[PDB]
């Protein structure tokens, strides 16, 4: 069992995001002190594309995913679902842009 | 920006190898575990990053800037297979790689009418109530199935006859009821369906199932955009040319104009000669896309129907409506008005009567209690007696 | 007389006209076109329309009519149906001839390298037979390695 | 009593005609 | 859907091998289609051709 | 020679814009555009012609290209056939960010490119051309 | 009655998975429990049936409007309950010939 | 249950020296051929002309 | 165990020296059904090369 | 619209009438089938010209078959609407959906779409007929119709006529 | 990248606002109910969705 | 009857024998063929006696021919290879 989280798009378990939370969206989205109601609308099962980054700083295509400032591992190029208007609007407060990762938008 | 970030000559190359069918990311994992247990020594693996796409199959793409980084990458590897089946990506190639797919659509959209791909109601048409925001599955309005105590038909859970066949029956609020453990919202059922279960795109909807459907809205088919854009693409998708056929342009530099079908390619370019009374002019082909052409039905010509519930009907053209055309039928002798988008100037009927109803031709059979006949010509829709 | 009647009249071939089919041919004298992989339904009987072995294609079984003439197995000569290609692609028994055609012609153009004014390719056009045509006219164009936008006035080609 | 008798030289209803068995003679 | 060249040039050399191999089955230079049972197939050609051919 | 060429090439280049004007007027006064189509095989056959790219260059046709591949004021795409032999045209030559500089070709390149009304085939010609007149700025 | 509804696709819907003769008896039947609604489900193969020797000396119009006027008379006579005729569409198909209404 | 024997194949000796006479339209006027098989097995390995 | 067993057994039965899905290219007629007409039959059978 | 075509038929004639009276009898026999029949690439043949002084040729014997084939070329006289053709007519029926005419040996069906509004059809005059405040059209009532379309049959034509046009309708 | 080629392949490519226009008004013409175009007339006066239809249920007559 | 069979009956010039042997005494067929397009393509329904060529749109100038089975079948392969053998009922010279 594996989840992206749709912010950052890194994959790990589901049980990891719950247990520990997202390494790199903790700052800004408290994945671990979040619900799994919130866990599952910042990290989707459903996704696509597997992707493993070894150097972030020198990766063309990590600039291209926009995770050449997220931790190496597991990511999707494509994640299935979007994040709530409501967490869009915290995420706004704290002045980050999300960019949507389900390809629908481009 | 999205723009700037695409490849340049300096940025690292892109390598793609040939693996055993389903291990891509099994050999994407073990790889990132080489590159992370390897991270911090003397020798570590010198790639960037390293990834694979379904649709690729076969194929797992790594980043990097050298030939022997590959290797290392690949070595103690059991997936890949003897040869070194190693290409350089193009430049150009390396924005499709990680283009998104599926795009088509935005999402499945709440109240929407859809078919249902299996289940006890495998193809009953279901009004999207609920979309899940997981989007593997979706709860849905249909209409129930059931014989209260091989599938029932359709229609309207009726909690008299329910109960009367199985008293039974838990309410949990006002006008939703649960019979049998399934829900059942003021006559109609609401369960929850996999998106593995549904057809979002070519859905053909019937007057009867969205008579039944808009009953309880208090107005038959209020609801008409979605089933609008069905029309269109019923339409649109329909249409089929063949040489010489008259047909008319809707859209472009030479809108209004009529020409003749000379030669067909594809599907989507069609070669056509126009007329004018300019003599210069008519001694032109023109390769036109058939989304911006419309057939022309002159009156007096042998025409078939080409779908509808007068498929395989035949007649002459008599009046021409714009959109809709009438014509007098060759089987049932009266007029049919039919949209233009389902007729084809067939100057030839030739119909085959096979596969239709229980006779055949010259056959012996009983009209009433009292006449008996033979058959003389069979039609789609009626036979022919003489007794 | 073992045929059952036909009004149509009974006359014996007298020459049989060979070539190549179009396109268009191939799609008007079609009945059904091809695109379903499975070639039966649901393994239910029934073999699936549009398929491999759509009814319409013809009958081989002894209680089944055939969908388009209606005439029986020992009558029906089976029809053609057609598939279109994703892309063209090259038919295996003509390569040597399409490679002979591309040199014979010039690539941008779409016309011959040589001209009537040349004595000898108008010597080689004078002949008759079609093969030996080909054959002097290639022997001839097989020299000439570039198109002439001039004559060698234009001559249509485009150098 | 009734034949259906069917003949290609008559064209009416494709050659069916209805004829009683007491009006025709074996050929 | 989405055109890595690559790709869509092995699926096009695919189609053209499957095509050319229905009609003709002995085409000198390259690996004959084989059936599951490891026989080549019997294309059209080979069904004109020999001794038990069509027309002798 | 190659003056000569220029010579005719401006003298095509006045032609196209003449037939432009004609046709958008006729498609002003209710009449189809039609010497666009009369013209479009004498350009075709200058264009085909490769070794004339270069006095083409010289004279700045891709003005007269764009103009013609400038859609209309009743927002009606010019005919299949222009932009069909136009694109290819542009395949044809090797063109750089000088004479793009000079006839601003990329503007109407990204109009087709972000337009749906176009064939599917022309907008992935116009995002290979768009990337490929990109690629030497940035490298 | 029951030999034209073996043949009609109403049973056939009602009942999928029943054999003909099974549709016959249970068309027999209902001809027994009321012979009036299965002569009313005939719709338009009722006027089909043998009724006069000299039926179709009459022109169509005229038959049908006599079967129209015949039948609107004996559902007058009988009367419909509306609320088994909401109740059940089986009923309801003398609901169109009462005077006054309509189809 | 049906009865198969073995019919002995007969094949050229290994490990010996044959000197042959090529055909006149050939550069090799002579050859010298000799195909190798160990003892243990008797198996052909390879051949040397 | 089913490899050898039904390499043997495939390669006695048909006489196809060789691998079941190597087929062509392979020896044929090997193993041959035996001659049973008559006693001296046999005997010829079993002794030929 | 009457014509005169040379037109040639193909006879086959069983060995049992191979005798003297050969001649005469394949002229009845092609008078017999050529005498009104309906092909929809002539149309109607209604007589053949010189009728018994057709000439026959040789007979060519069918190898395996014994019976003889025989060619014969006549001149007849042949009729054949042809689309937007304006002729007159006489009315056979009327009806609701529309009136039947006669051309000849050809039979018009006219819908009422094709037929001038003020003739209301009138169901309650006898006969009843398509009628105006001046025109009034009838059974055997003389029309004059233009010919819009014609269907082919297997050895049958269907035309269909309009009124609906000036110097047309009743005359 | 860098200011003044960016500038440069503004220049090249242009915003889009001189075709954006164009690309509003095709938007608007992509863009667009009765009853007679969604079905087949002889489909609607078989379920009795038609003017006629309306005309008798609403008149107060025996049909 | 093999091919030095019918050498023997092409020698001996009985070309009935011959034509019976091959036709009457084995594969004998009829087929319809497009007195325009010559091909075999005429959907030909006998009870209902209409015929029609699609390619065509004629009702009317088809002939019917009598040949071997396995001539058809090697027309039909040969069509199925985009070759097209059209029989004609007339010269043209
Ligand atoms: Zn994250
Ligand atoms: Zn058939
Ligand atoms: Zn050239
Ligand atoms: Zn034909």
């Amino acid at each position: 069992r594996e989840r992206a989280c749709m912010l950052c798009g890194i994959v790990l378990p589901g049980r990891v995001f719950m247990q520990n939370g997202c390494p790199n969206c903790d700052s800004v989205l408290n994945l671990r002190d979040s619900d799994q109601a919130t866990v599952n609308e910042c990290t989707s099962s459903s996704f696509e594309g597997l992707v493993a980054v070894g150097d972030n700083e020198h990766s063309w295509v990590a600039k291209w995913l926009r995770v050449d400032r997220f931790q190496p591992g597991l990511y999707a190029v494509r994640v299935d679902g979007r994040l709530p208007s409501d967490i869009v609007a915290a995420l706004e407060q704290y002045g980050v842009y999300y960019r949507p990762r389900d390809g629908s938008v481009i | 920006p999205q723009r700037l970030l695409i490849p340049t000559v300096d940025d690292p190359g892109i390598w793609g190898v040939k693996v055993r069918l389903g291990k891509e990311k099994d050999v994407v994992r073990q790889i990132l575990k080489k590159k992370l247990a390897r991270e911090g020594t003397k020798n570590p693996l010198e790639i960037y990053s390293a990834f694979q796409r379904d649709s690729f199959k076969g194929h797992v793409y790594i980043e990097a800037r050298k030939a022997e980084a590959i290797n290392d990458a690949l070595k103690g590897n059991v997936n890949v297979f003897s040869n070194n089946s190693k290409f350089l990506v193009g430049i150009v190639e390396y924005k499709d790689l990680l283009r998104p797919v599926k795009s088509s659509d935005v999402k499945l959209t709440r109240g929407s009418y859809v078919r249902v791909k299996n289940g006890k109601f495998k193809g009953d048409l279901a009004q999207v109530d609920e979309v899940l925001e997981n989007g593997l599955e979706a709860r849905l309005k249909l209409v129930p199935r059931l014989d209260y105590g091989f599938r029932p038909a359709q229609r309207l859970f009726s909690e008299a006859e329910a109960r009367v066949h199985e008293p039974t029956i838990r309410r949990d609020r006002d006008g939703f009821v649960t019979y049998g453990g399934e829900e059942y919202y003021e006559g109609f059922l609401y369960k929850t369906f996999r998106l593995q279960n549904l057809i979002v795109n070519s859905i053909n909807p019937t007057l009867n199932e969205l008579s039944l459907f808009q009953s309880n809205e208090e107005s038959t088919t209020i609801d008409l955009s979605t089933i609008a854009d069905s029309l269109k693409e019923t339409a649109k998708n329909l249409v089929s040319f063949q040489p010489g056929d008259n047909v008319e342009i809707i859209n472009g530099e030479l809108n209004h104009l009529t020409g003749t079908v000379s030669s067909v390619n594809q599907s989507t370019i069609v070669s056509v000669r126009l007329h004018s009374d300019d003599d210069t002019i008519n001694s032109e082909t023109v390769e036109i896309p058939t989304s911006d052409l419309r057939k022309i039905f002159n009156v007096g010509d042998h025409v078939r129907v080409i779908h509808g519930k007068h498929t395989d009907d035949t007649g002459l053209i008599v009046e021409v409506n714009g959109d809709k055309v009438e014509f007098i039928s060759n089987q049932t002798k009266r007029t049919v008005i039919v949209f233009s988008n389902y007729l084809i100037k067939s100057t030839d009927s030739t119909v085959s009567i096979n596969e239709s109803g229980r006779f055949e031709l010259h056959d012996l059979v009983q009209v009433n209690s009292d006449l008996v006949g033979i058959v003389i010509r069979a039609q789609k829709d009626s036979f022919d007696v003489l007794c | 007389s073992q045929f059952p009647y036909s009004s149509a009249p009974l006359r014996s071939v007298k020459e049989v006209q060979f070539g190549l089919l179009s396109p268009e041919e191939i799609r008007a004298i079609s009945v059904v076109k091809i695109e379903y992989p499975e070639i039966m339904d649901e393994s239910r009987q029934r073999p699936r329309e549009g398929g491999l072995n759509d009814p319409k294609l013809g009958s081989i079984d002894r209680n089944f009519k055939c969908q388009t003439c209606g005439e029986g197995m020992a009558e029906c000569p089976g029809h053609f149906g057609h598939m279109e290609l994703a892309k063209p692609v090259f038919h295996i028994g003509f390569i040597p001839k399409i490679k002979k055609v591309c040199e014979c012609i010039c690539m941008n153009c779409g016309k011959l390298l040589l001209d009537e004014t040349n004595p000898t390719m108008a010597q080689a056009i004078r002949i008759r037979d079609p093969k030996k045509r080909f054959n002097a006219v290639w022997q001839l164009c097989k020299t000439k390695m570039v198109c002439e936008a001039d004559a060698p006035v234009s001559r249509g080609g485009c150098g | 009593n009734f034949l259906f008798l069917r003949s290609r030289e008559i064209v009416e209803n494709q050659g069916v005609f209805v004829t009683s068995s007491n009006r025709v003679k074996t050929i | 859907d989405g055109s890595p060249q690559h790709i869509i040039n092995e699926v096009e050399q695919l189609l053209q091998f499957h095509v050319a191999t229905y009609m003709d089955n002995d085409i000198a230079g390259q690996p004959q289609a084989l059936q599951k049972s490891g026989r080549p197939v019997k294309a059209i050609r080979a069904r004109l051709k020999g001794k038990e051919g069509r027309l002798r | 020679l190659e003056q000569m060429q220029d010579e005719l090439i401006q003298q095509l280049k006045l032609q196209m814009e003449e037939s432009a004007i004609r046709d958008a007027n006729n498609i002003e006064q209710g009449k189809p555009a039609i010497f666009k189509l009369k013209l479009l095989p004498k350009v075709k056959d200058i264009l085909l012609r490769a070794n004339l790219a270069d006095s083409i260059l010289d004279n700045n046709l891709l003005a007269s290209v764009r103009l013609w591949l400038e859609p209309l004021p009743d927002a009606s795409l010019p005919a299949y056939q222009i932009q069909k032999v136009l694109f290819d045209a542009i395949k044809s030559l090797p063109i750089k960010t000088s004479h793009l500089r000079e006839s601003g070709l990329g503007k109407v390149m990204v109009f087709y490119q972000k337009s749906k009304r176009v064939e599917p085939n022309l907008k992935r010609t116009a995002e290979k051309l768009i990337s490929d007149w990109t690629r030497p700025i940035m490298g | 009655t029951a030999r034209l509804y073996q043949h009609s696709s109403k049973s056939s819907a009602e009942y999928p998975n029943r054999p003909q003769l099974a549709k016959y008896c249970i068309g027999l039947a209902k001809y027994i429990q009321s012979p009036l609604l299965e002569y009313l489900a005939l719709d338009e193969s009722m006027y089909s049936l043998h009724i006069h020797k000299h039926q179709n000396l009459l022109p169509r119009e005229k038959l049908i409007d006599a079967v129209q006027t015949s039948i609107v008379d004996i559902v007058n006579l009988v009367g419909v309950d509306i609320n088994e005729a909401v109740r059940a569409p089986y009923h309801a198909l003398a609901l169109p010939y009462v005077c006054g209404l309509g189809p | 249950g049906s009865e198969k024997v073995l019919i002995a194949q007969e094949r050229s000796a290994a490990n010996i020296v044959q000197v042959f006479k090529k055909a006149a339209p050939s550069p090799i006027s002579h050859v010298a051929e000799i195909r190798s098989a160990l003892e243990k097995g008797s198996r052909l390995i390879s051949t040397m002309q | 165990s089913t490899t050898i067993t039904s390499g043997l057994k495939y390669s006695l039965a048909t006489g196809n020296w060789g691998e079941q899905k190597k087929a062509m290219s392979s020896r044929a007629g090997v193993s041959q059904v035996l001659n049973r007409y008559t006693y001296s039959s046999t005997l010829s059978h079993l002794r030929r090369t | 619209m009457f014509f005169l075509k040379d037109l040639s038929l193909i006879l086959t004639l069983h060995p049992s009438y191979f005798g003297p009276q050969m001649n005469q009898y394949l002229r009845e026999k092609l008078l017999t089938d050529v005498e009104g029949t309906c092909t929809g690439q002539f149309g109607y043949i209604v007589t053949v010209l010189d009728g018994m002084n057709i000439d026959v040729g040789k007979g060519r014997i069918i190898p395996g078959s014994g019976s003889a084939e025989f060619e014969v070329k006549y001149r007849a006289v042949v009729w054949k609407p042809f689309k937007g053709e304006v002729v007159d007519a006489i009315v056979s029926n009327v009806s609701p959906i529309g009136f039947f005419a006669d051309v000849g040996p050809l039979n018009v069906f006219v819908s009422t779409r094709l037929i001038p509004d003020n003739l209301v059809y009138n169901p309650s005059n006898s006969p009843p007929a398509y009628m105006s405040n001046d025109e009034l059209i009838t059974k055997g009532s003389k029309v004059r119709l233009k010919v819009v379309g014609t269907r082919t049959d297997v050895n049958e034509i269907y035309a269909i006529g309009s009124i609906k046009e000036d110097f047309l309708g009743a005359i | 990248l860098q200011g003044e080629q960016y500038q440069e392949i503004i220049e090249i490519f242009g915003d889009g606002t001189d075709y954006q226009w164009t690309l509003d008004a095709e938007e608007e013409m992509e863009q667009p109910t009765s009853l007679a175009d969604v079905f087949e007339p002889s489909e609607l006066k078989e379920k009795m969705l038609t003017d006629e239809d309306n005309v008798i249920r609403v008149t107060d007559l025996p049909e | 009857f093999g091919e030095m069979e019918r050498d023997c009956m092409i020698a001996h010039g009985a070309a009935g024998f011959l034509k019976e042997r091959l036709m009457e005494a084995s594969d004998a067929f009829r087929v319809h063929v497009c007195g325009i397009c010559g091909l075999m393509s005429v959907i030909a329904n006998l009870k209902k006696n209409q015929f029609e060529c699609r390619s065509c749109k004629n009702k009317t100038n088809i002939y019917q021919l009598h040949i071997p089975y396995a001539a058809k079948l090697l027309f039909q392969e040969l069509m199925a290879m985009n070759i097209a053998p059209r029989l004609y009922t007339e010269r043209s010279g």
